[PDB]
RNA sequence: GUGGGAGAGGGUGGUGGAAUUCCCGGAGUAGCGGUGAAAUGCGCAGAUACCGGGAGGAACGCCGAUGGCGAAGGCAGCCACCUGGUCCACCCGUGACGCUGAGGCGCGAAAGCGUGGGGAGCAAACCGGAUUAGAUACCCGGGUAGUCCACGCCCUAAACGAUGCGCGCUAGGUCUCUGGGUCUCCUGGGGGCCGAAGCUAACGCGUUAAGCGCGCCGCCUGGGGAGUACGGCCGCAAGGC
């Protein structure tokens, strides 16, 4: 699937390397804290790996989480 | 030389002067350690995903800052040894990378 | 001898079997149940049957202490997870909300062969 | 590592008009650069193997041009090797 | 040379969370566990299930790929320091300085050896429970060396693309990683799939050749005996060549 949308649609310009920018990171996470694949960020090979880091570098700041409780099921 | 940012990360409960405490202590670490500060951004208390020693927030310190490489990790360490201080984090700056630019 | 009235319900699901705990709000248990708790003994214990007769057998025991309403939490993939949850469904409880908290390495340990691969 | 201005240093030291870049002189100069900075970080970090092969490589290469160097003109190789104190 | 680029390439020091186990506390009770089914085992000296606090060892979930890097072995949380390789653009410098490489030397997964630490989980041997005709096994409960770190040995392998290295030449189509360009397209470097000519015993290969050529290294000469004997060399030993 993954055709609801993508998340580089969604946002705007933005800073890729920024990890301390918590609601834009924040859209690339699942409902658990899982970093998501491209199919779902829309991003590229490039763009998916500095994500990963920046997105790693902001969790141990402890602005992003590492996991998440699923809720609902 | 090098160009670094360093990410400090506090106690939400310390009072004015504690705190103003901690930023001198942090002024002079990095005196010492001869780093010149070319930026500096206090974000102060911020919400965490996690809890970092059980405190469910925490303090937020930027600096940008031009050092010597081979103090860098050095003056890492000082920065660790106080208590109130509860993360650290030190980065090589970069140019920024533009999604939908 | 408490009255509880508003609590958690963790279901701990194994292949193996099925255990409902019953707490307070802070997480302290007032009652359990399982599927050896009913009748059963061997294998029959990792059964949805006995998931759904354990977790009734629990919500009975929590609503004596005047339960009213829960805060489901499932951990563990097996038989009778979601037979538990269901039995739950309508205990006489109200079910507020459901979480899957089941606990999984970030790879720090090595499995027994049998869950190796 | 090593900035440009000690690799413009080192050049325009070795280098055998002004605007020569890689005649054998500068070129065995770098190597010798390289080189020596390599070993001093190979005398810590002992367990560094893949950064030695590249050592071993370096050596070749200057070695291979200082043999060059020394067929054809072997006043300018003694020179180089004077001025940068390898080889004995 | 200059200017740009990507990468789990390598070494050192820090550091982050999840999980397992153990310890303390709270709350709680009659089982937990495990299998095909059970049993051993653990549990009223209060286990299991739940919350909280702590300690430690190890491994880094998602990103993660048909992906990248490395000469190979191999390399995956984060950060900084150190460091090897490499590709593109400019067409600036040297002026054939090239290629290959017996021997030498260095590297070389796992297991194994020495010393000293460490030891959560897993686990050869082993101790039990099952199964079976038996079960020196598969299954289950334990569990030592080991697996981990440092230093030093060991030198093996389905160490595999079972395909030595370099260079030139011979249709294209398509997917992908990474540079540059006047960016629908052109142009490099890398990884894949189909396929021209051609090769091949066939399978297949096919600008990442197993095609057409040249240079150099290593190697083969029916099966068993046998990687054995002996000799030499290496090794603490196991043992290797
Ligand atoms: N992250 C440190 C790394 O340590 C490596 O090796 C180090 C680690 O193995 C180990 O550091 C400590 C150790 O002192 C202490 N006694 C126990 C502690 N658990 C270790 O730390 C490490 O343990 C293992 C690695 O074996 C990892 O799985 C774990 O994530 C890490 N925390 O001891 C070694 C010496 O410091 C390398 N030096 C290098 O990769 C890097 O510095
Ligand atoms: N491989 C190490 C990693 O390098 C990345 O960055 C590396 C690459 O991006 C960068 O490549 C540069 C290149 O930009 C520049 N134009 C030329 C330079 N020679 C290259 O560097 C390369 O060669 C030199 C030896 O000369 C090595 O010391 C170095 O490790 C290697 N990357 O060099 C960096 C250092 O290796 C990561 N950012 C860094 O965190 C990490 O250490
Ligand atoms: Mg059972
Ligand atoms: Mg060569
Ligand atoms: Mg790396
Ligand atoms: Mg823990
Ligand atoms: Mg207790
Ligand atoms: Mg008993
Ligand atoms: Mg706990
Ligand atoms: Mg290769
Ligand atoms: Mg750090
Ligand atoms: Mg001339
Ligand atoms: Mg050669
Ligand atoms: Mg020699
Ligand atoms: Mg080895
Ligand atoms: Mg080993
Ligand atoms: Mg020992
Ligand atoms: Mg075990
Ligand atoms: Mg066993
Ligand atoms: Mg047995
Ligand atoms: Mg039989
Ligand atoms: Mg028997
Ligand atoms: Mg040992
Ligand atoms: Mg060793
Ligand atoms: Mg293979
Ligand atoms: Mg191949
Ligand atoms: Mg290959
Ligand atoms: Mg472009
Ligand atoms: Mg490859
Ligand atoms: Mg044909
Ligand atoms: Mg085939
Ligand atoms: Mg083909
Ligand atoms: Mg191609
Ligand atoms: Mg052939
Ligand atoms: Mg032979
Ligand atoms: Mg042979
Ligand atoms: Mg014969
Ligand atoms: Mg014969
Ligand atoms: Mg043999
Ligand atoms: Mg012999
Ligand atoms: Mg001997």
């Amino acid at each position: 699937p993954s055709r609801k949308a993508k998340v580089k649609a969604t946002l705007g310009e933005f800073d890729l390397r920024d990890y301390r920018n918590v609601e834009v990171l924040k859209r690339f996470l699942s409902e658990t804290g899982k970093i998501l694949p491209r199919r779902r960020t829309g991003l590229s090979a490039k763009e998916q790996r500095i994500l990963a880091k920046t997105i790693k570098r902001a969790r141990i700041l402890g602005l992003l989480p590492f996991t998440e409780k699923l809720v609902r099921k | 030389m090098r160009r670094y940012e360093v990410n400090i990360v506090l106690n939400p409960n310390l009072d004015q002067s504690q705190l103003a405490l901690e930023k001198e202590i942090i002024q002079r670490a990095l005196e010492n350690y001869g780093a010149r500060v070319e930026k500096v951004e206090e974000l102060g208390l911020r919400r965490l995903a996690y809890p970092i020693a059980k405190d469910p927030q925490g303090y937020f310190l930027w600096y940008q800052v031009e050092m010597p490489e081979d103090r860098v990790n050095d003056l890492a360490r000082e920065l660790r040894i106080r208590d109130n201080v509860r993360r650290v984090m030190v980065v090589k700056s970069q140019e920024p990378f533009l999604a939908n630019a | 001898k408490r009255q509880v009235a508003s609590g958690r319900a963790y279901i701990h699901a194994s292949y193996n079997n099925t255990i409902v705990t019953i707490t307070d709000p802070d997480g302290n248990p007032i009652t359990w149940s399982s599927g050896g708790v009913i009748g059963y003994k061997g294998s029959r214990k990792g059964t949805p049957y006995a998931a759904q007769l354990a977790a009734l057998d629990a919500a009975k025991k929590a609503m004596a202490y005047g339960m009213q309403s829960v805060d489901v939490i499932v951990r563990g993939t097996g038989a009778g997870r979601e037979q538990a949850i269901r039995a739950l469904q309508a205990s006489g409880l109200q079910v507020k909300s459901i979480v899957d908290d089941t606990p999984v390495p970030h790879n720090g340990c090595r499995p027994k062969k049998k869950f190796r691969k | 590592p090593i900035t440009k201005e000690e690799k413009q240093k080192v050049i325009q030291e070795f280098a055998r008009f002004p605007g020569d870049t890689g005649s054998t002189e500068v070129q065995v100069a770098l190597l010798t650069l390289r080189i020596n900075r390599l070993s001093e970080h190979l005398k810590v970090h002992k367990k560094d193997h893949h950064s030695h092969r590249g050592l071993l490589m370096m050596v070749g290469q200057r070695r291979r041009l200082l043999r060059y160097l020394q067929r054809e003109d072997p006043e300018r190789y003694r020179a180089l090797i004077e001025k940068l104190g390898i080889r004995g």
